[PDB]
């Protein structure tokens, strides 16, 4: 294989492969961005739909 | 007394003027329950200056004065009258030094050691930032009731522009 | 309009900076 | 001890390869040599001595801190952000009134004003924060002040309240990562404050052309 | 005999806060007695109250070597045994003063 | 707090009370069981 | 420093923030004689505050001169300096202007009962004096601050 | 002390029955008044051409003071007894005057030398400090004594 200069700056970013956290990691702190992802994305989706309707947002064509 | 409860990450063991370098156990015994005590009033106090801004009580402390017209903040303690705060005085001090109302076998639960001791510099980190915090409710609410509007954040609870 | 945001300065000087490191980096190793 | 124990239990486990066996480890050492140019020692400083290489490390780093300092301190200045009140009640001299311009700002401000900013510079030089020999060049902070040290294995904390420790090599979050920023950006701003000077003495803005 | 130590340095401090009472009671007719009370801001209780609790419980400004002579443990008892029966006799005449101020 | 806004805020408190925790609960209960 | 004099029934061995606690003997010492020096000019600062009143002295009046922070500007500071190094002389020195050579007397037993009651009547001369000056300059800015006089004792 | 010029000078009998312990004390004597006469032979040109921006007491800028002995009286008291009292915390503890900095790592040749001169070049600033408040005091008084009426003679 070539040996570059661009290729041995590189070079660390790219040396981890297989590296794992062992168990179940950081799945708990995932699954709970998760759940409020989809909290968050059905409400946005509701303030457009107008199911959700706030004090001072008006879904309608603004102005300025 | 490095390897006791209290030492955090941030800091570590925080004593730059040698108030525990050279006292005994039982002094760091009461310093301990002094800090403890007062981080806990101080956490109630944060709460005492917010909750009263949402909800009242809807009776009266004395037939003269009602919940309502109470205003919050320092301003309170001459509002009530006098012979109402002595009573509150000796009954939270009857469970401060007996616990008549206090020491209940439910609401105090077991736990992991580890987890208690997690849990007891936690309590202990929550009520040193909320005395911080009581000397900065205390200095804005007494400087705006000499002067009125001194600093220019006329309201009591100034970062929690919500409740107005 | 032709000189907001510095005019040619900052399309001139990054495009000579991506030039410069890519004939400092086109060499060999040894 | 007491209050410490909770860390080993939150601490995350070390690093495996996906198979399940441990993982293998598998030019760039000194602080200030990093990929795009390495050792870019054109005038051989290395080679005068290792007691003038220690003095060029340390001055390096004393003048590319200044230098993120005057940069970020004219780039606030001149944008009209000020502190409120007066600088000088007995000379009547509000902070609105002093210019952004690095020479307005250096002229209007008192001299007087200006000793006791030099004055604060000499106390730390000569008796607050002195280098160290022992330690590593650019070390000045003495231990018992409040400073954002890094240490090989420090703490992190995770959304659980999981802990992470840090080693020096680590990306962003290293000390080796925060040292060679502090020098390259030092470095830079100590070509920015002085283009910066040049381009006000030219055209009265530091930094034209923007603006 | 933990709890009867309790109840034996209760029975002497009521009967001292009696007795201070009485004499503070006849020094402001030579703002009168549970109409003071409420004149008096409560901010000013804050600070009394807390000031005798430090008396009371560290002993700030009433524990000192003046107030304790050696004497001899033949009248210690007697004198002893005499500072209860006045503190009794204060204490069953602070009751009538309170229950005057339009009581039963 | 509008009606709408609070009845979203009821709908996901419900959905979790009585769908997400009972059938996960369940699931637990039957897969330690059996 | 637990044994030394000084220690009186109050407060004991007064030491909270622990100024005394890991010193060399050299700056105890350096710490006494401040501890005495800085006490005794205080019980001669309030002698200073009340007796200009009734006496005076015989370019500027002494008479006219007004007692307290006002005496400052009053006199002239070029003499107010040879003053200053007048002291220095009796301070560094030693060249003993308020006696001759200086003639105490030495009891053993009323050693410690004059020692003792030297500083701790500078002590309280040291407590007292803040209130002296803080009186006379918070009345000088502003005539009438707690609307009172400049010394409180009615004898004047 | 001793400079090729002049021999072990002392006319007056002022250092034969007097002790070597305390010839020391004389010494400090001796290199503070030339350090003082010194700073004083700067410190009296300097005001001429420029001046400190502010004031210094209220009501009292640094602009309308004379450059002469009459800044003693120009300035207050109270303003001198800061001064002289930070003067003196240098002048006995050393607080801003003990820095390792100002003690450079001299080989012992040119040591003794560097002091000799240091002596020498206050010695003269003595004398040159002698006539500064010399005539400055006699125009500051009577107007005009002197041939000259200008405080710096160059
Ligand atoms: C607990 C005992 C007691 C009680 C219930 C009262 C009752 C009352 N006193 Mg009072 N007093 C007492 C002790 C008491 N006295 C004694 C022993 C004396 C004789 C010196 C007095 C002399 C006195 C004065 C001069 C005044 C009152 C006033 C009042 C009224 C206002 C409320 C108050 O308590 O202010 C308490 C306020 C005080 C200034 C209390 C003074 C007590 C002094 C400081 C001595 C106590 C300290 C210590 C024990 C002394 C020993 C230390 C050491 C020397 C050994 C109230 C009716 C005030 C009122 O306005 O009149 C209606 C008022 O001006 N009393
Ligand atoms: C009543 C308050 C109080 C008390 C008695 C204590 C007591 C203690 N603390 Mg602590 N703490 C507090 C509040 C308190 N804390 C607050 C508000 C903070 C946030 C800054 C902390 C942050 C902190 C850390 C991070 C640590 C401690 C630790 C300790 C222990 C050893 C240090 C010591 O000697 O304290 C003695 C305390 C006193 C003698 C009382 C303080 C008296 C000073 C003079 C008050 C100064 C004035 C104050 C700033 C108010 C200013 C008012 C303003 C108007 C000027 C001891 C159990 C260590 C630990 O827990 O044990 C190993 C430790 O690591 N504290
Ligand atoms: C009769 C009522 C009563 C009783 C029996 C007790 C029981 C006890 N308390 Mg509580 N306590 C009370 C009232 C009482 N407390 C009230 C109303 C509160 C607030 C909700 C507390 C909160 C509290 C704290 C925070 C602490 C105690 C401590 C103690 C113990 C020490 C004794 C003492 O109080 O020192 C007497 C008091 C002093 C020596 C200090 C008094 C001066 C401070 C600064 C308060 C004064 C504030 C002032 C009035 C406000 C104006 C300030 C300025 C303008 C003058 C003792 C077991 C201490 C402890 O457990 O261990 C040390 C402790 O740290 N208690
Ligand atoms: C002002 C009165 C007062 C004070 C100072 C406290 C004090 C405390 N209580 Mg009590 N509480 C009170 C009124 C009070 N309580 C009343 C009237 C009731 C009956 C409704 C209770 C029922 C109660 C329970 C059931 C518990 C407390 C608990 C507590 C602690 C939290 C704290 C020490 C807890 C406890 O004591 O410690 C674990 C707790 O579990 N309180
Ligand atoms: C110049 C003042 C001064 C000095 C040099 C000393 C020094 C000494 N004192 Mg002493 N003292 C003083 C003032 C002083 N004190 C005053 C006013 C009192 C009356 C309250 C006392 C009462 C006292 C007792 C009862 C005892 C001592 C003891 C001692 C010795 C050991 C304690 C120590 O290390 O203190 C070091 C102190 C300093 C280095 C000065 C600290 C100054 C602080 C920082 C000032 C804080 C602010 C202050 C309250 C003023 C506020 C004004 C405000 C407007 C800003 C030492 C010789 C002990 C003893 O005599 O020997 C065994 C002892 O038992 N002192
Ligand atoms: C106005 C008060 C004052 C006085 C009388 C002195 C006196 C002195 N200083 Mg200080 N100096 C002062 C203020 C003063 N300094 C302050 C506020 C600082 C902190 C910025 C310094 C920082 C300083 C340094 C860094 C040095 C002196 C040095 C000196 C000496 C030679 C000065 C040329 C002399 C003893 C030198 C000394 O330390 O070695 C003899 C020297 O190197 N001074
Ligand atoms: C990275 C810096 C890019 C930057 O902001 O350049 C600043 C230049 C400013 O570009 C200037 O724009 C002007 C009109 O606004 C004129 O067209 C000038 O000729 C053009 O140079 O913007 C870009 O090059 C586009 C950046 C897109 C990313
Ligand atoms: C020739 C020779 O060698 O012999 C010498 C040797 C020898 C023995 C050493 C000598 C000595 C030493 C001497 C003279 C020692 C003297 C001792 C002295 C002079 C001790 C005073 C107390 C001061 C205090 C505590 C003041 C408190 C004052 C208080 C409490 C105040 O509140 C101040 C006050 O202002 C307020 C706030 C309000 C006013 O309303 C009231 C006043 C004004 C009171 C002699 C006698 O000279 C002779
Ligand atoms: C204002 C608050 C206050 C209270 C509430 C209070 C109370 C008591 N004082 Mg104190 N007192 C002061 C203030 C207060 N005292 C100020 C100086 C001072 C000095 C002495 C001395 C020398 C003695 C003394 C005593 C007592 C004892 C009776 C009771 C409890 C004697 C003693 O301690 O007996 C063992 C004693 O000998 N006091
Ligand atoms: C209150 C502040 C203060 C103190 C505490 C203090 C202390 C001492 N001074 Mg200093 N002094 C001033 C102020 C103070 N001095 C001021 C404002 C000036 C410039 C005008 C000044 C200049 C000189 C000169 C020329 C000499 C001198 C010395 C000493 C030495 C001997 C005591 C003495 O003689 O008074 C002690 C440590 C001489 C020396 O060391 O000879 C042995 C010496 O020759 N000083
Ligand atoms: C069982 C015996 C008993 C009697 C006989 C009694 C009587 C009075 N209490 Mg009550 N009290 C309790 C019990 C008793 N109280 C208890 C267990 C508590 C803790 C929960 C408590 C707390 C408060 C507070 C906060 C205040 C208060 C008051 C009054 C006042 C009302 C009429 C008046 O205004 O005179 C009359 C005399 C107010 C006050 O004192 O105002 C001056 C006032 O603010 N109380």
């Amino acid at each position: 294989a070539l040996r570059t200069r661009l290729g041995e700056i590189l070079r660390p970013l790219n040396a981890e492969y297989g590296k794992v956290a062992p168990g179940w990691g950081t799945t708990s702190v995932m699954g709970v961005f998760m759940a409020l992802f989809l909290v968050f994305l059905v409400i946005i989706l509701q303030i457009y739909n107008s199911s959700i309707i706030l004090e001072n947002v008006d879904v309608d064509w603004v102005t300025v | 007394y490095e390897n006791e409860l209290g030492v955090i990450e941030p800091t570590g063991f925080f004593d730059p003027l040698g108030l525990s370098a050279n006292i005994d156990e039982e002094t760091f015994a009461q310093y301990r329950t002094a800090e403890l005590k007062h981080g806990r009033v101080a956490q109630l106090c944060v709460i005492g200056y917010v909750v009263p801004e949402i909800y009242r009580f809807p009776g009266e402390i004395a037939p003269g004065v009602a919940f309502a017209d109470i205003p919050n903040g320092v301003a309170a303690i001459n509002a009530i009258p006098s012979l109402g705060w002595l009573q509150m005085i000796f009954f939270i001090g009857a469970v401060d030094y007996w616990g008549v109302l206090g020491d209940f076998d439910i609401g105090k639960p077991k736990l992991d050691p580890d987890e208690l001791e997690k849990r007891q510099v936690q309590e202990l980190q929550h009520g040193r930032l909320a005395m911080i915090a009581t000397l900065e409710l205390l200095r804005h609410d007494s400087q705006n009731l000499v002067t009125p509007g001194f600093d220019g954040l006329d309201t009591l609870i100034t970062g929690l522009p919500f409740l107005y | 309009n032709a000189g907001d945001f510095g005019g040619y300065t900052i399309p001139i000087i990054g495009l000579g900076l991506i030039g410069a490191t890519i004939a400092l980096l086109a060499g060999p190793v040894d | 001890a007491k209050g410490r124990g909770w860390l080993q239990k939150a601490r995350i486990a070390d690093e495996i390869d996906v198979t399940g066996s441990q993982y293998v480890n598998v030019q760039y050492d000194e602080i200030g040599v990093l990929p795009p140019l390495g050792r870019w020692d054109p005038l051989n400083i290395k080679g005068q001595g290792e007691a003038r290489y220690r003095r060029f490390v340390e001055m390096e780093i004393k003048h590319g801190r200044m230098a993120m300092a005057a940069v970020l301190g004219v780039l606030t200045t001149y944008s009209g952000i000020r502190f409120p009140g007066y600088l000088s009640k007995t000379l009547d001299l509000k902070f609105e009134d002093v210019p952004g311009t690095m020479i307005g700002s250096w002229a209007t401000v008192p001299v007087t004003g200006w000793i006791q900013i030099v004055l604060f510079v000499v106390l730390l030089e000569a008796s607050w924060w002195k280098q160290d020999p022992a330690k590593a060049p650019g070390d000045v902070v003495p231990e018992g002040v409040w400073w954002a040290r890094y240490p090989d294995g420090y703490s992190i904390f995770l959304g659980d309240g999981s802990v992470k420790t840090v080693a020096e090599d680590e990306l962003f979050l290293g000390k080796t990562w925060k040292l060679n920023a502090e020098r390259n950006n030092g470095r830079a701003a100590m070509m920015g404050i002085t283009g910066m000077y040049v381009h006000e003495l030219l055209t009265g803005n530091p930094v034209y052309p923007l603006g | 005999e933990e709890t009867f130590a309790q109840y034996r340095t209760a029975e002497l401090k009521h009967g001292r806060v009696a007795q201070l009472c009485v004499i503070g009671y006849i020094v402001p007719e030579i703002p009168n007695g549970v109409a003071a009370i409420n004149a008096i801001p409560a901010l000013g209780w804050f600070q009394m109250v807390f000031l005798i609790g430090a008396v009371d419980y560290w002993g700030f400004l009433g524990d000192f070597e003046a107030g304790k002579p050696d004497l001899a443990p033949e009248e210690l008892e007697k004198r002893k045994l005499q500072e209860l029966q006045h503190g009794r006799l204060a204490m069953l005449a602070v009751l009538e003063l309170l229950r005057h101020d339009s009581q039963n | 707090m509008t009606p709408s806004l609070s009845a979203f805020l009821s709908s996901v408190i419900l959905a979790v009370v009585i769908i997400v925790i009972p059938i996960g609960a369940a699931l637990v209960f039957v897969s330690t069981s059996d």
